[PDB]
């Protein structure tokens, strides 16, 4: 039809790759990492959707902030987020990470990981169910599906 | 009762030894942590922090201050304290508020 | 026969063992964690390792 | 020629993969990203500092054993000889000498890593 | 007897009273008070000079092998002259019993580190110093433990604000996590849930 | 109580402007056309409900009206260093600024702040500068009280200035017109420019004036590039190259479909010497104390070094020589 | 070489910037004359240690109030 049509199909392929394979960084701070482990466990099995963990930030796409972020930990979280190569997304799971959670009015807690890194998805709960975190991952995949970077480039 | 120093003179000796240690360590700290400051700025900051407590007259309080300063010195010597933790001594994110009465009247109460 | 250059020399030890300066051991320092698979995610184990 | 061609083709395929990998993605560079990695905290010392080796003796033993393999490898052609008695005596003596060396190191605790 | 009331036994109370008198008369130079609660928990309040002697005795003595240092804590009571009350909770496995030892300290009156007696204190004393400001003499490695690296203050003190004075955020201009004075969208609500009527006549301080 | 619409937020200077506005606590509206992924860095620059991201298109004036609906201040940072297939210098520096200014006037915005360039002149050898002068005229025609800001070269972490020069290492040697001499540069700091814009958003005296934000010192291009290569401990091999050959090289580099490394207009602006203040207010009028390049060059240039020179002190490099023309 | 000692001492005292070069003299008390502080005199002693490659204890160093005292100490 048009170069615009070809570019749209190419960007659809791009987003298919990115969303089909997204490797969360092995990163968990508190309770909520246990529900992340359970979403890894057989009953839900993240790997079925192509979501496999990787320890190195250099080989990760999505950072799942799962648990309270303290003032002593925030710089390290930002450092690993920075060292993740782009494109990179952030899913803040749990109330501690969404805002402050139970420890919102504490002297040693960052009231929301979105004060340190720009968050892509927010999963409410304390902890959120493993199914709730899986729903968050699916929502992130939909977000990646609606990207159109190449169409923006071609229009530009 | 003495924590360490019997009197203000011994406390001052301890304080001056601490100042020597920090002055010596500033260059290595800047080089190792790759700070975007100069050795002059680091040593000026050390002096400013030391002088911020120059009003104290109690030997026990001076001993506590020296102990906590030694703790910070160890934390900096070792790279436990990172660049983000060290650049907080400079407050390069603060916009100073004025001390003028009229300025305060204009902004807030 | 002493010389200007040999002046700084000294006789060797009576037993060949020399009193040599203490050798600094600089054991490598590692920040095992917090973002480590085995550090449980919030532990900064500072390890001094020799190898 | 059939070997140079295939080796060069493999090298060119790998190089083309590298070129695509480096000149396709959109790149955003800054010091915080490009800094070295160490579990989220800044390294306290360079990685070029001496890194002690606790199996140095076993390494320098591996050198000699590798040369022993060098001496043992011509056996397929050696066994094709009419002096089979001499060839067998030599092979047995060489292998037994190697075994005695390994056993002596083992007993003297050379195979144990340094602490 | 009464279904909703805890059943109480006097054998433990009498044994604890006997052992309290025993320790008090074995260490008259340090013991300032001794008491057994209605929960049956022997509690020996000593002078701060007798911490090491008292713990060494309570660990080595045959009739008191309190060999496990379950807890080392500090309680902040601002009114009294000596703000901090240091509490050691000890367990004796040989006699299947527990004891508590209390002393006091002020912001400028350190205490002797008991790391020689119990090595378990190596971190409890560090926590006490970090959270209350009580200093300990002869500690191998006294430094902060729980608070941020450059943290200034002693949070567990009652005069410390709940949310502190500082908070962190990422500042793109400097490309770092910066510490700034605390501002909250909604301030902490301190509900006044104290009734005018006294609930327990048995704890009526005289007028 | 400020509501500010920043029309070029997703850029080198827009991020700093948005950051400082958020720090001031004023509501910010970011009209964007890029992908949603490109605005994540701005996402965290404001507390809850402070920042409002809305999509927009320069062609569609309804989007411009929607962006400038409830705004008291409209900052226009739109720009581009190369002529896109759809947008050229004329469009980027005249049509879009004029449309934004007229929409803002119709909506009723109290303040309009337009950013041009120090050497923006009607007779400039550079197409971009010549278009910028016309843009200034049209903006001041359709919004007579609009403030005009004329920064010099802006240097920062994400700049196309110090980074551009340090990137000449990939080409072994540095070609310069007249070997750098006969060319005076007065670079300003991006944080200073952003602070100036934000302060002008409220300074009572700033309405209707034109400012010139320039750094403290003026360097010859040769000495500036020498200082840059000294900071990025690289081998400085300068050599002269006539402007027509330089412009041909820029033409070659400007043929890429993506973001060109350099361009004819880019070399023209690199080599045109900055003017003198000449009675324009400057940063100190708005209360920004300009920061010298010597202090803030390390934070921009440390990432261009090799391992050997990565951990070198700011004082290990000889400062440039500043002219007084 | 006491003259060389005194020349190095003056060189370091002039390379120090708080003092006033013209007013700086071999007979100028750091505290009373030049106006230096305790910490300033500590930095002066550290600079002298740098120049002479020699350490100085605090007990000995607290008295080096003037350059002549410094050179007399270096005589050691
Ligand atoms: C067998 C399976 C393995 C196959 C491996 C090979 C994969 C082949 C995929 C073919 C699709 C090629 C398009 C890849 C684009 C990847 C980079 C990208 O998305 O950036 C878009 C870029 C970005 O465009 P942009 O510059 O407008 O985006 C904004 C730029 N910043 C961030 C600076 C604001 O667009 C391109 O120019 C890509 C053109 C590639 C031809
Ligand atoms: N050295 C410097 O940086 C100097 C800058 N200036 C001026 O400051 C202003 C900022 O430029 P700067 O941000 O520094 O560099 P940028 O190129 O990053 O500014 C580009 C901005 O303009 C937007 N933009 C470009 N084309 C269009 C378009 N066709 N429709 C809508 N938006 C568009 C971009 O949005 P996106 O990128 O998402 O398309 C981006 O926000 C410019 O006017 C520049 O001339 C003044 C003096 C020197
Ligand atoms: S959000 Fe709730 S469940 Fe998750 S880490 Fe925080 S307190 Fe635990």
């Amino acid at each position: 039809s048009r170069a615009e049509y070809v570019v749209t199909k190419l960007d659809d392929l791009i987003n298919w790759a990115r969303r089909s394979s997204l490797w969360p960084m092995t990163f968990g701070l508190a309770c909520c990492a246990v529900e992340m482990m359970h979403m890894a466990a057989p009953r839900y099995d993240m790997d079925r959707f192509g979501v496999v963990f990787r320890a190195s930030p250099r080989q990760a796409d999505v950072m799942i902030v799962a648990g309270t972020l303290t003032n002593k930990m925030a710089p390290a979280l930002r450092k690993v987020y920075d060292q993740m190569p782009e494109p990179r997304y952030v899913v803040s799971m749990g109330s501690c990470a969404n805002g402050g959670g139970y420890y919102h009015y504490s002297y040693s807690v960052v009231r929301g990981c979105d004060r340190i890194v720009p968050v892509d998805i927010y999963v409410p709960g304390c902890p959120p169910t493993a199914e709730a975190l899986l729903y968050g991952i699916l929502q992130l995949q939909r977000k990646i599906k609606r990207e159109q970077k190449l169409k923006i480039w071609y229009r530009r | 009762k003495p924590i360490f120093s019997r009197d203000l003179n011994e406390a001052k000796r301890r304080v001056r030894e601490l100042y020597r240690a920090w002055y010596r360590e500033v260059p290595n700290t800047v080089h190792l942590m790759q700070l975007d400051i100069t050795v002059k700025q680091g040593r000026d900051k050390v002096r400013e922090m030391f002088m911020k407590n120059a009003h104290v007259t109690d030997p026990r309080v001076v001993d506590l201050l020296v102990i906590k300063g030694k703790m910070e010195l160890q934390e900096t010597i070792k790279v436990w304290k990172q660049r983000t933790h060290v650049m907080r001594f400079f407050h390069e994110t603060e916009t100073p508020r004025p001390k003028d009465f009229l300025s305060k009247f204009y902004m807030g109460h | 026969y002493p010389s200007k250059e040999t002046a700084h020399w000294k006789p060797p030890p009576w037993n060949d063992v020399d009193i040599l300066k203490e050798k600094a051991v600089t054991n490598m320092t590692l920040n095992f964690g917090p973002q480590h698979p085995a550090a449980h995610g919030v532990l900064r184990l500072v390890l001094e390792l020799s190898g | 020629m059939n070997l140079y061609t295939v080796i060069f083709i493999n090298i060119l395929l790998s190089l083309t993969l590298i070129l695509v990998a480096f000149w396709l993605p959109q790149m955003n560079l800054y010091s915080e990203k490009a800094n070295p990695y160490e579990c989220g905290f800044d390294p306290t010392s360079s990685a070029r500092l001496p890194f002690s080796m606790k199996f140095f003796l076993v390494a320098i033993t591996f050198l000699l054993f590798d040369l022993e393999i060098a001496l043992l490898l011509p056996l397929p052609w050696a066994i094709q000889t009419i002096k089979t008695s001499t060839m067998m005596i030599m092979a047995f003596i060489l292998v037994t000498i190697l075994s005695l060396g390994l056993a002596y190191e083992w007993t003297q605790k050379g195979l144990e890593w340094t602490e | 007897k009464r279904p909703t009331v805890r059943p109480r036994s006097d054998v433990t109370h009498k044994q604890l009273s006997a052992f309290g008198e025993y320790v008090a008369e074995i260490l008259p130079k340090y013991v300032q008070q001794v008491q057994v609660s209605c929960l049956d928990e022997l509690e020996i309040c000593i002078h701060p000079d007798g911490v090491i002697p008292t713990l060494t005795f309570l660990r080595d003595h045959t009739n008191a092998q309190f060999k496990s240092l379950a807890d080392l804590t500090a309680v902040d009571v601002p009114t009294r002259q000596n703000r901090f009350e240091i509490v050691y909770n000890l367990l004796s496995l040989r006699f299947n019993s527990r004891i508590r030892v209390k002393t006091y300290a002020d912001e400028l009156t350190p205490i002797d580190s008991i790391v020689s007696v119990h090595i378990a204190a190596n971190w409890y004393e560090r926590e006490v110093w970090d959270m209350f400001g009580v200093f300990f003499f002869n500690h191998p490695d006294l430094r902060r433990i729980l608070t941020d690296y450059g943290f200034e203050g002693h949070p567990f003190r009652k005069d410390f604000p709940l949310t502190g004075y500082v908070e962190l955020r990422y500042d793109d201009e400097v490309k770092r996590v910066v510490a700034e004075p605390v501002e909250l969208a909604q301030e902490f609500r301190k509900f006044d849930l104290n009734s005018p009527w006294e609930a327990f006549p048995a704890y009526r301080q005289p007028p | 109580g400020v509501v500010a619409t920043v029309f070029g937020a997703t850029g080198f200077l827009g991020r700093y402007v948005v950051n400082h506005l958020g720090r001031m606590g004023s509501q910010v509206i970011i009209p964007y056309r890029c992908d949603v992924y490109d605005i994540m860095h701005l996402r965290l620059m404001g507390d809850l409900g402070q920042l409002t991201f809305l999509e927009w298109d320069a062609r569609d004036k309804d989007s411009i009206r929607k962006a400038v609906q409830h705004s008291n201040v409209v900052i226009n940072l739109i720009g581009r260093e190369w002529e896109t297939r759809n947008f050229d210098f004329e469009d980027v520096f005249v049509n879009i600024p004029r449309a934004i200014a007229q929409a803002s006037k119709e909506a009723g915005v109290e303040r309009f702040i337009h950013v041009s360039h120090l050497n923006a002149s009607m007779k400039s050898s550079s197409k971009s500068l010549r278009s910028k002068a016309v843009g200034e005229k049209e903006v001041r025609s359709v919004f007579p009280e609009a403030i005009i800001i004329r920064p010099s070269d802006i240097f920062g972490r994400e700049d196309r200035f110090l980074n551009h020069f340090a990137n000449y290492r990939w080409f072994l040697a540095v070609p310069l017109v007249s070997l750098g001499f006969k060319t005076v540069k007065q670079p300003v700091y991006v944080a200073d420019v952003s602070k100036g814009i934000v302060n002008a958003t409220k300074d009572p005296d700033a309405v209707g004036k034109t400012f010139a934000f320039t750094g403290p010192n003026r360097y010859l291009l040769f000495h500036l590039v020498k200082y840059i290569f000294g900071m990025t401990h690289r081998t400085f091999i300068p050599y002269p190259l006539p402007l027509f050959v330089y412009s041909w090289i820029g033409k070659l580099f400007g043929l890429s479909p993506f973001e060109p490394w350099t361009t004819k207009d880019k070399v023209e602006r690199i080599h045109i010497s900055d003017v003198m203040p000449t009675d324009l207010p400057g940063l100190e009028d708005l209360g920004v104390q300009p920061t010298p390049l010597e202090l803030k060059s390390i934070e921009v240039l440390r990432r261009h070094r090799t391992y050997r020179w990565l951990s070198s002190e700011i004082e290990e490099t000889k400062p440039a020589k500043t002219v007084n023309y | 070489t006491l003259d060389g000692i005194k020349d190095r001492v003056l060189y370091v005292l002039k390379l120090y910037d708080k003092i006033d070069p013209e007013k700086l003299s071999v007979n100028s008390h750091f505290m009373k004359d030049l106006g230096l502080d305790s910490l300033d005199q500590v930095e002066i002693i550290m600079a002298m240690e740098d120049e002479f490659g020699f350490e100085i204890p605090d007990i000995d160093a607290e008295k080096l109030m003037c350059p002549q005292e410094i050179v007399d100490y270096i005589a050691d």
